[PDB]
This record gives structure tokens, sequence and C-alpha cells, in this order.
């Protein structure tokens, strides 16, 4: 993904806005025949879990606690999760050395019930505020639905029936004089350590504090599993239940899972001429591809080409065997040796095949970047088949264009 | 129904959480680490291409509603703060995002003014809104913004960020660790925006009216031999690691008073209320003047409230406004939440009725027939 | 380099036995606790100490140069032990890395130069950036990135980790012969 | 208060006229463009062509809808917010506060002034507000002069030259032995 720069070569996406992403990052979306990006699709929420203490939590208790670990607890001076420590339980960081002591708070009997964080100061006025605006917002309401239903109704306010306990908030009392700057800050030595930078005072908003001695640890944030959900498409990806300490995909969907995946296997001379050498390996089991079409001429968003790649090879049928095969098996008539393409094809071992693409490189001054369409016989199975029951020939005769963006070093 | 989230994109800070709660659940620097860009793009830029702006928020309100917040965006309504006379193409992009891609229920475009005035509970305030771009402020009377009296100067984090790093490259005095024991001065040529913000917090403060109007006269240096007071002790800030930036005492105190400097023209911070409390009607002059509201995270900087409050009472004597607001009575709010937070915590407490929200929001089903977003511009 | 992995021709003294290939240059101090099961790759001057050690490696482990595997001690108050560590399958530590932690999950591709601290535990398909710093005691979820000083979340990983990261650790096997 | 009301709309637009000496500009930028419409709600929602100015420094702004809908608050000053006539309504109301006989005579005799009456399609605008405020089968003539700006001048320099100004002006002396009510008396 990351040590093999797969942010390199590009695969283009049909729809309103088109986007150049990696093929790792991009989905297939096999309920129609268009893959599509993780921009494109829409989000959704499946479970909540903590980074530290992996437990899969339910959407009604993060509401009720905030989106935070009970347990676990991140320190405020730097960004890590806490561990308890015993001599009876203080809470101590690992990569700083700040304590729960050095703030003052006092240490608990109990390991994890004890901890709690201070209430907001200001909760009883806010419970007041929204009762009084809720008691108001009502008679609004009602107002509003009076005059519609009036209007609805269309009788020009006629008088049939006779027409038409209170909560009053005190407004908060405005101070004279505000406190002034103590004289403290004149003619003193500010430590740094001792005052608080802006990162660590905001992760406390509540009551964002100056000093350090006021500033308590906050509980950790829970982390969230993503789910995708297509426009056209329904369902497309999710993720299990159990979601902590498992790499399992309960409906596992990726470009590079159905799609054939090009590689720059060899890199030749950026020096005006040269012959790179790409693969071109499948994914399915048993399906046919090619790299006919050379993107056109001006058309499909070919503005990056700085290069005009020949790739004049006809299809050249390739197939995956899911099994743990020796070094040249068995060599194979049809498949590999009646085309020997020496000139075109490079190599074809085991689900791969090389191909040599004529670049002309230095048309700009660097930066070399190659337009070309790959085509791939993809078996949809969009119509209810089970294990293959259809024939599927119309699917595999289906011709998909990817319009590839293939980025040399330079 | 459910709890309507509360979001509030500022060109420093962004607030965001749930309605019907005591502080926002998450707030962070707007901005997004894009792969190649060493610094990361600031999401809300005023007077750019709607695709680049576009991009930007599709990306920040993606990490808001996953990273910081968990929820799905098409469940719950949005209630967006966002001051007033923010820029038309901005306003119609950020709505075009939660429409478009998100699909949000319906959005509701709250002036920060008017949300500031109801976590007090009073009806009629002034409402003093001093930013990161632009100090702000807009009279609101019993419900209803009076913009014909509206008022606004660049005297906030950006103007005075921009101050402090004119002051430090002067008397630039840091310790390399290469023999630069002694003083070197502009080893490096800009100092990082993250940096001179984390020095503004903790190092400056806001001095009093008395020896910063004594500070103004000695910086000019009219006819005057030595006529300062004297300064704090000279703080020592890392830089990087091993380059020490020793800050001078003068420097700390003499930063913020370019905010409270007439300059002339007679516009200040402290003035930007009396010249806007002078234009209003002559009924509502006494009710505003005794209902002051002080938003804005630049207004949180220590003792600016004393210096500002002060400042109203001795600008009042001036010949000017001694006609109008001569024998009027100034009285400061204390909001329930901090001065960063009053702005969001309103947007909860209208976002907590359910009733009236859904009524004067925008619905995604009018957003997609007609493509208009209702503003104060003629329709 | 562009998807492709590059040749890396290996010298005549390496410890060629079952699959498994150990750099001569490389010493491993404490040869019976530690068991490489798989056909892995240990780089030169890298170091695999037995303080009471168990570790366990994958099928196709890659180890590059200068790169230190060492068993974390439990100051536990019953008795002060050094806790086994088990490397998981198809595991990827890159070069100058150290390395301090107990139970490392399969799938992962740990970055240069990175210090993982004391008693950490790794779930499998993760990636921990290079110049990077994880304390003592911490945990990172699947399909994630670490980094920084502190070492925290910096966002999530491509969804096809499990089945691309197997081309990686293969490929680059096949592809690292002797000259 | 057009040239105030025009730097609120700009900040709309996204360019801040904060500083006194860059209120100068944006009177400079309402003098140069701004164009009444006929009808305001049809020129809304056209998409507008966003017609570049060049400032003192040389950078440019697109001005865009603040355009037109900045002079449309003389005609309408209720819509930001201020309690008057309009320009239209004082034109009609001053017409109609006169006596009867002579509402016909003044419609039909109207003379556009000042510098705030040459905004382009002033006249246009005018015309078709006073017509649905005033009676049907009125004939309603606007005589615009050339040099609308320069016209008060030319009238005191007419008066001035005529030998009835000899009389009519306050000595020095006159001022020293009347009074102060001198001045005020004499006036008209
Ligand atoms: N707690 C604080 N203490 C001191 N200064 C602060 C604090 N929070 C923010 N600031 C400063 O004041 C500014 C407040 O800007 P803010 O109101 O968050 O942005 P916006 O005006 O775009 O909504 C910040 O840019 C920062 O420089
Ligand atoms: N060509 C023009 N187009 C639009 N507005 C103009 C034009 N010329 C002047 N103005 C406006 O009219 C004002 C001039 O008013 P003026 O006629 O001098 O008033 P007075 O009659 O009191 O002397 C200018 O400040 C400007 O606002
Ligand atoms: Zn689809
Ligand atoms: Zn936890
Ligand atoms: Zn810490």
């Amino acid at each position: 993904a990351s040590l093999l720069q797969s942010e390199r070569v590009l695969y283009l996406v049909q729809g309103e806005k088109k986007v150049r992403a990696p093929l790792s990052q991009l989905y297939f979306c096999r309920y129609c025949s268009e893959l599509r990006s993780l921009e494109c699709v829409s989000h959704e929420v499946d479970s909540h879990y903590c980074p530290s203490c992996l437990e899969n939590m339910p959407s009604a208790e993060a509401k009720l606690k905030k989106n935070r670990c009970a347990n676990c607890f991140d320190c405020p001076g730097c960004m890590h999760t806490l561990s308890t420590r015993a001599t009876a339980y203080y809470l101590a960081c690992g990569f700083c050395r700040w304590t729960s002591r050095d703030v003052g708070m006092a240490d608990k009997s109990v390991a994890s019930g004890g901890w709690q964080e201070p209430d907001h100061p200001h909760t009883q006025r806010m419970n007041k505020l929204i009762e009084y605006y809720q008691q108001l917002a009502q008679k609004e309401k009602v107002e509003r639905d009076r005059k519609k239903l009036a209007r609805r109704r269309n009788y020009m306010p006629l008088a049939f029936s006779q027409h038409t306990k209170e909560i009053k908030i005190e407004p908060a009392q405005a101070v004279d004089e505000v406190e002034p700057l103590p004289e403290d800050y004149y003619t003193r030595p500010v430590n740094l350590t001792e005052v608080t930078t802006l990162q660590q005072r905001l992760l406390q908003p509540d009551f964002q504090p100056i000093c350090a001695s006021q500033l308590y640890p906050r509980h950790k944030h829970l982390l969230i599993k993503r789910s995708l959900r297509c426009r056209q498409c329904e369902h497309n990806l999710s993720k299990p239940e159990f979601n902590p300490t498992s790499i399992k995909f309960k409906i596992q969907l990726v470009a590079v899972n159905y799609i054939p995946e090009v590689r720059i296997m060899s890199i030749p001379n950026l020096r005006y001429m040269k012959e790179s050498q790409v693969l071109l390996t499948l994914t399915n089991p048993v399906e046919n591809l090619t790299h006919v079409t050379l993107l056109e001429c001006e058309e499909g968003d070919p503005d990056d080409t700085n290069s005009t790649a020949k790739v004049s090879v006809p299809p050249t049928e390739l197939v995956l065997a899911g099994k743990d095969a020796a070094a040249e098996y068995d060599e194979l008539a049809e498949p590999q040796d009646f085309p020997d393409d020496p000139d075109v094809v490079a190599f074809r071992k085991a689900n791969k095949v090389g191909v040599f693409i004529k670049v002309t490189p230095q048309r700009e001054e660097g930066d070399v970047t190659v337009c070309f369409k790959l085509k791939h016989d993809f078996k949809n199975l969009a119509a209810p088949i089970r294990p293959v029951e259809e024939a599927d020939p119309g699917a595999e005769v289906s011709w998909l264009t990817q319009h590839v963006e293939l980025s040399l070093g330079p | 129904e459910k709890t309507a989230v509360v979001i509030d994109l500022g060109e420093a800070f962004t607030k965001c959480g749930f309605a019907g709660e005591t502080g926002p659940r998450c707030i962070i620097p707007s901005v997004i680490k894009k792969a190649g860009m060493p610094k990361p793009i600031k999401v809300v830029q005023y007077n750019i291409n709607t695709e680049e702006l576009y991009s930007y928020l599709k990306e920040f309100i993606h990490i808001l509603y996953f990273r910081h917040l968990l929820v799905n965006p098409r469940d719950r309504r949005v209630v967006v703060i966002e001051s007033v006379l923010c820029p038309s193409h901005f306003r119609e992009t950020l709505t075009r995002v939660l429409f478009k891609y998100f699909e949000v229920p319906s959005v509701l475009l709250a002036p920060s003014h008017l949300m500031a005035l109801l976590t007090l509970g009073i009806n009629s305030a002034m409402v003093l809104d001093c930013g990161y771009r632009e100090s702000l402020v807009l009279p609101i009377y019993e419900g209803i913004p009076v913009l014909n009296c509206w008022g606004a100067l660049p005297l906030g984090g950006k103007a005075l960020h921009k101050e402090l790093e004119t002051q430090l490259l002067e008397q630039c005095t840091v310790d390399t660790g290469a023999a630069k024991e002694q003083s070197l001065p502009s080893v490096m040529g800009s100092i990082p925006e993250g940096v001179l913000e984390d020095i503004k917090v903790r190092t400056c403060f806001v001095s009093d009216l008395t020896r910063g109007l004594k500070i103004q006269a000695a910086k000019f240096n009219i006819d005057g031999n030595t006529e300062r007071p004297s300064p704090p002790p000279n703080v020592d800030y890392p830089l990087d690691g091993e380059k020490i930036l020793h800050v001078l005492g003068s420097i700390r105190d003499s930063v913020v008073e370019i905010l409270f400097e007439q300059d002339n023209e007679e516009k200040s911070v402290a003035t930007l209320i009396l010249d806007s409390l002078m234009q209003c009607p002559i009924d509502t002059r006494k009710q505003l003047a005794e209902n002051l509201v002080i938003i804005g995270g630049t207004s949180m900087l220590p003792g600016f409230l004393h210096r500002l409050l002060a400042e109203i009472r001795y600008l009042v004597e001036k010949p000017k406004y001694k006609k109008t607001l001569g024998t009027k009575t100034f009285r400061i709010h204390t909001p329930p939440a901090k001065a960063n937070c009053v702005a969001w915590l309103g947007g909860a407490i209208f976002g907590a009725l359910q009733d009236i929200l859904g009524s004067r929001s925008v619905s995604k089903e009018y957003y997609n027939q007609t493509g208009r977003i209702p503003d104060w511009c003629s329709l | 380099m562009e998807l492709g992995e590059l040749l890396y021709n290996k010298s005549e003294y390496i410890e060629t036995a079952s699959g498994n290939k150990v750099s001569r240059q490389s010493v491993l101090c404490g040869s019976q606790n530690i068991v490489l099961n798989g056909k892995t790759i240990v780089m030169n001057d890298c170091i695999i100490r037995g303080d009471l050690a168990n570790v366990r490696v994958g099928r196709h482990c890659v180890v590059k140069s200068r790169s230190v595997i060492r068993p974390p001690f439990k100051k536990f108050s019953k008795g002060v032990a050094f806790f086994p560590l088990h490397i998981g399958d198809h595991v990827f530590i890159e070069e100058d890395c150290v390395v301090n932690a107990a139970q490392i999950g399969s799938y992962v591709h740990v970055g240069k130069n990175c210090v993982i601290g004391r008693r950490c535990v790794l779930k499998d398909c993760c990636k921990i950036l290079d110049n990077t710093v994880l304390p003592p005691e911490t945990v990172v979820p699947p399909f994630t990135v670490f980094s920084g000083c502190p070492g925290l979340f910096s966002g999530e990983l491509p969804e096809c980790t499990q089945e691309l990261m197997i081309d990686v650790t293969k490929s680059y096997y096949q592809k690292f012969l002797p000259l | 208060d057009v040239s105030r009301f025009l730097r609120l709309y700009l900040r709309k637009e996204g360019y801040d006229f904060h500083s006194s000496s860059e209120f100068e500009i944006v009177k400079a930028i309402k003098e140069r463009a701004c164009y009444l419409s006929i009808n305001p709600q049809k020129d809304e929602t056209l998409e507008t062509e966003k017609a570049q100015y060049y400032l003192p420094d040389g950078s440019t702004i697109e001005i865009g809808p603040s355009r037109f809908r900045a002079p449309e608050l003389l005609f309408r000053p209720d819509l930001i917010g201020e309690e008057s006539e309009g320009i239209h309504e004082v034109l009609v109301f001053a017409i109609q506060k006169s006596d009867m006989d002579l509402r016909r005579t003044l419609f039909s005799n109207i003379v556009l002034s000042g510098g705030s009456t040459l905004f382009k399609g002033f006249g246009d605008r005018l015309l078709s507000e006073v017509k649905k405020l005033a009676p049907k089968d009125v004939k309603i003539r606007i005589s615009a002069p050339q040099e609308r700006l320069y016209s008060t001048w030319i009238g005191g320099s007419i008066l001035a030259s005529l030998d009835t100004f000899k009389k009519m002006w306050v000595s020095k002396k006159e001022y020293e032995e009347d009074g102060a009510r001198s001045i005020h008396r004499k006036t008209f």
C-alpha cells in the first residue's frame, strides 16, 4: 500500500464527479457495472469501540456517555491513553511523566469505579433556559398551527366559537465592574510549564482552565467503524458486530478483488525514450481482458497526459489458481505457448503477464504521465444463480473500460 | 425526533457537538491534512473558486461527522451557526455540501449574535464578536438584529498574530544551540502561525487603561524622555526543540495595544460599541447600553473585559460621544459558557426546540426544488 | 517503486534452512528460546535477544537491517519477569526500527526507525509510520495509522490490507535472492 | 447612505473596506458601476455577469449582485431597516400635499437635481414607481438636465448675475446694526 507506491498509477470513476484514486482505495459495485471511490460513496455508522480497552459499545449507551469509555482515560498534557498504577491507585502516562497527583486528585480505594469528572458549573441554569424557550416555542407552534389551518379552511377568520400556568426565567444580572487583571501578572516570572497551551486547553472545552492544576484528565474518545452505501446501488460493504480484535469483513468488496490490477514491474530511462514493462494480474478465477484502447483523442479527461503510450497489443487470456503452486508446475499450450508474443509479452507466470509499453517521455520538462484504457470480461452475476447455475454468457460478454492513469517516477 | 447537531465554521477554530448540552463536544483547528502539503490548508477561505472550496468543506464536515462526532449525517438535522454578512458564495457552498453530498434533512443558518443573546435569557442586548478575522458588533433589540447600525474593524486574532510576528522580528533574541547563547536576530525568516498563537495565549496579556495609555505615548516618543512603565520579566519560549526564543517584556503588553490604539481615525475595538450605539434608535439607547455581551476567543485574553469597559467609559467623556452617550450606565453580561463557546451554546439551546427548528429551518426537499437559500439580501 | 517490488541481491554468507533465511552479520543472542517456523527474513546487523523470551515469528516475516526485537519486562509485584512476545503472520519490520512490544499482530507494516514502547500490543492489519514513538502500554486497532512523538491515531488504512500485504512480503521474499 | 449600504453588501460579497480612505473607493465603485433595475426581483433570479472593477493598487473585484441591489435602498429604505418614505414616495407625497388644482401641472413639471439621480436607469425606475402611486391617465414628465451634478451652482450663477440680487443680500454693516435675525428674514 505505502511500501510499494500504490499512490502513482490511478483508476478513473464514472458519474457526476470524476476522481483519480489508487485501486487499493476504490470499491467495485456489483449490483450495477461501475467502480466508485471512497469520496463518491455515502458513509454510515455501524459500531463504536475504545482504542485502548477494545469494548464494542451500543449506539444508545454512547449518547448517554457522550461518545466516551468510562474505564479508560487519555492524559491532558500529551494525548496518550493513561495507565492505573498502585502504591490505593493513581493515574500516570508513559510518554510524559504527568501523574493524577500533580493536579491534586485524591487516590481511590476501588480501581475504576472511584474516578469521575466534576459536574458542569452552568448545568442548572441550562435546563431552566431550555424549559423556558420550550414553553415559549410551544406557544409559537400553536399560533403557527392555528394560523395555517385558518388559511387551509379559507373561512376568512369566521368566529364560530369564543377565541383565546406560565414559566418565567429571571434574566442574568449585569455586573457594574468586571474583576480586573490581578496585580501578580505585573512583576512575576511566567513559567510556561505552569500555564497550559491552546491544544490541551481546548480538549477540555466546558471550563478550559489557564492553570495546569485545574486541568483534569478527560475520558478517552471512542472511534468509529465505517460502512459504505452507494447512490444507485443499495448495500456495498460493511463490518462485523465484533470489529474489536478482528480483520474480517462481513461482505468483502474492493476494486482490486474484481478489476484486474496493473503494476509497473520495471522502470526504464527517463531521457526522451524508453520501453517500460508493466504486469496485469487477474483476481477472478477464470476471465479474459485486453489493454487495446489508446484513450481516444482529447476525450475522457486526458489533460494529465504528457506522453504517447502505444500499447498496441491484442487481448491476452489470463486466469488465477487460488492454490500454492510450484515453480513452473505445468506448461499450458493454448493460454501461454500459442500466443508466444515475444516483443509484446515479456513474461507469463501464474496470475501474471508482463507487457512492454512504448512511452514517449520529455514531451514536457519532467513528471511523465501516461493515459491508457484497460478492458476486462466482468462475470457480474447480477441475475439469480446458485454456484454459477446460470450460463452468464451475456455477463461475461460485457467489456468494462477503466481509464487508467500511470505516473512514471521521472 | 433525534438531537440536532450544531456546527460553527470559523477561520481559527470550529465548534461542534449536539443540542441540549452544557458545551460543545469537540472544538478543533479548522484545517485539513492533505497528502503532499506539509502545512495543512485552512477549510474556510473567502474569495476562491467554488470547486476547490467544495472539496475542502466536504473533507472537513466528513472529519466532524465521523472522527469527532459519531453519528449518521442523513438521520438528524443541522444548526449551522455563521456570523451576519458572511460571504454569499461561502454560505451557498456550505449548504450545497450539506444538502447534496451528506443529504442532511434540514439546515438552519442562525446569526452568531442572536444565538449569543439566547444563552443569557435577556431578549435585548448589544453583542460584540471579537473573532479571528474581524471584530464585529451588531445590536439585537427584542429578537430583531438591527443591520442598519452594524460595525466591524480588522482588530481580531489575525491582526494581533501579524502584530506579534512584526515585534518579535525587531527585538529577535534566540538561543539556537550552536554558539547562539549571544543574541541572534532573525535566524528564521517567518514564524509559523501555530507558534505565534501559543505565545499570544501564554506570554501576552491585556494591560490596565492607565498603564496602556502611557505605553501608547511611550512607543510614540512624543517629545518625552523615557516615559514608559516598568515591563514584566522576559519569558523564554522554545522553538522547534533546541532554539530558545527570549520574548521581551515590552512585546507582551504592547502587542495588544494595536486593538485599543486610536490611530487618529478614532477606530478601536472599544470605540466600535459607542460608534454603533450612537447610530441606534433613540428609544433603544438605554436598554442596549445596560445589556452588553462580549463573545469571541480574542476577548478571552487575560484582562480584556476590564480594559474594554474602562476604555468605553473614557471614550464616553470624549467630546464626540459626550452629548448622546454622556450619562449612560454600561454593564457587561457574564454568559454561562466561556467567551469562545457562547455562539455554539445558543445554537444548542435553539436546537433543543424541535417544534420551532423544523419550521424555521430550510428542508432538503425545498432546496432540491428551488435551489435558493434565504438570506438578508433581496429574493 | 510504482507498485512493482525491486531487486535486492544477497551475499553468500546467510543461514538458509527450511525456507528461513537469517543474515550471519545479524547476532540473535539466545538461539534456543527464539523460534522461526515459516520462511522468515532477518537482514544484517539486526538483534533478536533471548532475555527469557519466546519470539515466535510469522510465515513470511521481514526484519530490515540495524533493527532490534527485544521482549519487555513486566513490572509485577508477584515476580518481575520478561514477557514472551509473539510476532504475527506476514509482519514487515522496517530498517533501523526499535521494538520492545509484547504481542505484535499479523499483517502489520512497522515503519523505519520507529520506537515501540514497553508491553505494547498491536492488533492485526495496522501500520506505524516512520520517525514515530508508541509509548509504553499502548494499543493500536486494526485498519489504523499511529504517528507523531505522542504516537496517536493519524487516520485509517485502505480496506484491502489483508489481501494486499500478502503480495508485498511474499514478493520481497521471492525478489530477495543470492547474487 | 447608499455608499454605506454598498460597503455592507461588498462585505457580503467578501471584500472589506474598513478604513475611512477605503470608504472613498466604495463611493468610486458606486459612481462607476451601479445600475437601477426596472424590476429588482427578475435581475436577482437572473445569473449576473460579475463585472470586474479595478482598484487604485491594481487588484480586481467582481461586484456581481451587490451592483444593482445597493442603490435600490433609495426607492425602498425598509429593506436594510431605515424608517423613511423613499425617493419615489417623497416626490409623489410633495405633489399630493400641495393644492388639488396644481397637482396636474406639478406632475407635468418634475426636475431631477444633485448627483444621486445620475444612477443608470434612475429616470426609467422613478417614472414607473411614480406612475403606479400617482393618479391614472396623468402626464408625468421628469425633465432631467445634462448637468444635474452642477445644476444647483449654475442657478446661483444666474441669480447672482441679476441686478435684483443687489437688493436680496445682507450687507456687513446691516448684520452689525439689525442683529442675528437679519440673515433669516431676508432668506426668502
Ligand atoms: N481560550 C482562549 N484563550 C485565549 N485566546 C484564545 C482562546 N481561544 C481562542 N483564542 C484566540 O482567539 C481567536 C478566537 O477565534 P474564534 O472566535 O474561535 O474564530 P472565528 O471568529 O473564526 O469564529 C483564536 O484565533 C485565538 O487566537
Ligand atoms: N455619475 C454619478 N453616478 C452616480 N452617482 C453619482 C455620480 N456623480 C455623483 N454621484 C453621487 O452623488 C454625490 C454628489 O452629490 P452632489 O450632487 O454633489 O450633492 P449637492 O447637490 O448637495 O452638492 C456623490 O458623492 C455620489 O455619491
Ligand atoms: Zn453501483
Ligand atoms: Zn476503553
Ligand atoms: Zn501525557
